[PDB]
């Protein structure tokens, strides 16, 4: 799965966590077997405007 | 208040809707210990301190 | 007390049941001994612990 979350919300994309992103956008299963690989994409996906 | 003298309001004799707290899109931290925000509406509390 | 040999067995079993039932009032480290309140307050990610 691939998507662009906000920085504060990175914690939410972890097993059994809550917030707007976790509840209504993407929910990680509570028994997740996986790796959450994240980087500071603040210089590719952010524009001045 | 200020942290040294922390203001307290004792809220009582009322019907409290907690959906507004959870549905809010602004709080940076909403950490609940002992209870979970979504299920807070179900219960009635003897006293709430704020 | 003439029938103590039977009464102690009855008492031991009554006590055995009374002890077992009283164990339901113990928290054992949980926030509450009553299962319905834990499920009413917490969500599965927190309730399961």
């Amino acid at each position: 799965d691939s998507f662009v979350i906000r920085g504060d919300e990175v914690r939410q994309i972890a097993p059994g966590q809550t917030g707007k992103i976790a509840d209504y956008n993407y929910k990680l299963p509570d028994d997740f077997t996986g790796c959450v690989i994240a980087w500071n994409s603040n210089n590719l996906d952010s524009k001045v405007g | 208040a200020s942290v040294y003298a922390w203001n307290r309001k004792r809220i009582s004799n009322c019907v409290a809707d907690y959906s507004v707290l959870y549905n809010s899109a602004s709080f940076s931290t909403f950490k609940c210990y002992g209870v979970s925000p979504t299920k807070l509406n179900d219960l009635c509390f003897t006293n709430v301190y704020a | 007390s003439a029938l103590g040999k039977l009464q102690d067995v009855v008492n031991q079993n009554a006590q055995a049941l009374n002890t077992l039932v009283k164990q339901l009032s113990s928290n054992f480290g949980a926030i509450s001994s009553v299962l319905n309140d834990i499920l009413s307050r917490l969500d599965p990610p927190e309730a399961e612990v």
